[PDB]
């Protein structure tokens, strides 16, 4: 769903792909579905319970990890892009597992498009909106 | 209530003298343990920079010169 | 779209928070700042989640139209008055019409008498008590 | 020496009378912060552009009572807000909310509470509002 | 032409530079005395110099027609008094017709009664009430 | 557009610039614009982010970099500024770096019109830019 070549220059493709691989005898290619792919990629992070934020945009997903994960997500969650990465390949669906901290560290803070951070309980902080 | 706001224009002198003479690390801490004896123990600490317009009391300098 | 994150605040640091959904400052009083909370919480209907967590944590709270004060529960003070030549019903409608009458802690007495009886918050008591003291003498 | 492109205060620590006079130019008076008032800090990036918009909305996230007079701008912090019960004898709530109107004193965000045709009100705001009504009241029954 | 290239001055040996170009002497209280400033001023508006500064700063000023009063802005006090036979609008006029009248710091109150509310510097207040209980004297 | 000489000037030019060099054969002049040789400099300033002033006159700009300028800021400026002398030489348009500190470090200030830095509470100072 993403490339627009005809039946006649799809064998040129196959061809120069034979001749750049000599001990291939043909080349074998297959045009596989856009959305089975991501959509496995959906599934098996929903099984390892990991709490995860899916970002769509144009040619390409990415799937954000973040938090204080313990030790047997970190765990659980490596096993499954490393089995993903064996047979998908990294080119379109990209995950990002991050280990920080608890942000804000220990500051109260009033959220949502008027925000502010108590730094003490005499004093107002006021950057973006958090 | 009104003649202790007389006496302060009649005590800037004594004042000025126990400023100059006294210790500033020890004003500040007789300046928070009275706030924090007054008002409670959220309050914000008094630092060293208020020292150019804000004047501290006369139950503060007495006790640390 | 709003809401506060408590981390180990002193009931005076929580209610400012809600003082801007709720449209009036709130004056909390320091026995009732001894007190904390934690935990997320969304101001979506303030007016309920006042009144949730003034029984829950044990508070009374009085808004006379300028100013919400909070007390905790052991500051309820009360006091009978006697009144010489005016009755409930006229003073009664007096606190109807200055909107001063709060229906929560209302008037225990006669209808058409001088003796009756309030309880509330310090600040309701001792406004009642002056309110009903200052008509009888200019009458 | 100052590389900023726009207009606007940045507060790096000031503790609310730094903070308000910075703001008494676009208020076109003086602002005046009390003592308890002044402990409190606040930091950030600032713009005015319509400042008695911008006072009001701060006033309540921090927590702030305020009164303008006609010559200042007085600022107190919510726990100074004190309360009074008077009797007018001879003279009415309706015949004082006239002065006031007329005077310019009239404030509609803490209004006086009291029958319409009587003597008896409750006012109740900051102390220089408390403080004139109180003492210009009981001046005009004398007078009266 | 002319100026003050001011480096880390107290604001007393400020507006003494000043009081050249201004035609009167000024005389800066010990409470704004304590505030400093810097910078190459250049003299050639003082009237709008001052007035722009004093909000800057943070202060209040009279000018009597002798000389320049200046003040912090939290040394503002106000008083309220009664005339008991003389009105507001007569009173006004002694102020118009003498010199006094500053419009900056006008004097609020009913426009033909005997109460009023003042409120400005403390040789503007301490004047206007002075000359305001020394004209019930008189009649 | 700086200079008016004639067919036989320029001519006369390559000849007794030739007798000068006697390992070459012959001297070739070629006459650019004025304007890409200033257009390529803030075109290639302003794509590395730097901050910058350019100060226009006659027979020559110049453009002054101030600021207290980080590390990386410093390596691309000279990466910049030493890869265009090697194709223009510095006879038109010249470069002046200096770093400075920021006086704007912890305090307060108001920008603007009417801009002043608070160097403390009670102390002002009032800039002429």
């Amino acid at each position: 769903q993403r490339n627009t070549m005809s039946k006649k220059e799809l064998e040129v493709l196959s061809q120069k792909l034979r001749a750049l691989m000599p001990y291939a005898d043909s080349v074998n290619i297959t045009l596989m579905d856009d959305v089975t792919a991501a959509g496995q990629a959906e599934a098996g992070l929903k099984q390892q319970a990991l709490p995860y934020s899916r970002r769509n945009h144009k040619g390409g997903v990415t799937f954000v990890i973040q938090g204080a994960l313990d030790d047997v997500e970190i765990l659980r969650a490596r096993q499954f892009v490393d089995s993903y990465y064996r047979t998908w390949g990294g080119r379109y669906v990209q995950f990002a597992i991050e280990l920080k901290d608890d942000w804000l560290k220990g500051r109260s803070f009033q959220y949502g498009a008027e925000g502010y951070i108590k730094m003490s309980p005499g004093h107002w902080y006021f950057p973006s909106p958090l | 209530s009104s003649l202790s706001k007389h006496v302060d224009e009649g005590l800037d002198g004594y004042r000025d003298y126990l400023i100059k003479y006294s210790d500033r690390e020890l004003v500040q801490f007789f300046e928070n343990a009275q706030l924090k004896r007054q008002y409670g123990e959220e309050t914000e600490t008094v630092k060293r920079d208020k020292d150019e317009i804000e004047k501290p009391s006369i139950f503060a300098l007495l006790p640390a010169y | 779209g709003s809401g506060f994150v408590a981390k180990d605040d002193s009931l005076r640091t929580f209610f400012d928070a809600m003082a801007l959904q709720l449209k009036e400052p709130v004056i909390v009083s320091k026995m009732a700042a001894r007190k904390k909370i934690t935990g997320n919480f969304e101001f979506h209907d303030p007016n309920a989640l006042l009144e949730k967590l003034s029984l829950q944590l044990g508070l009374i709270w009085y808004f006379d139209g300028q100013a919400i004060y909070i007390y905790d529960a052991s500051e309820m003070r009360n006091a009978v008055v006697s009144l010489r030549n005016v009755s409930l019903n006229e003073f009664n409608n007096f606190l109807k019409r200055s909107g001063l009458y709060n229906k929560n802690y209302p008037l225990r007495g006669d209808n058409r008498k001088g003796t009756f009886y309030v309880s509330g918050p310090p600040v309701y008591v001792d406004m009642v008590v002056n309110a009903a003291t200052m008509m009888d003498k200019q009458n």
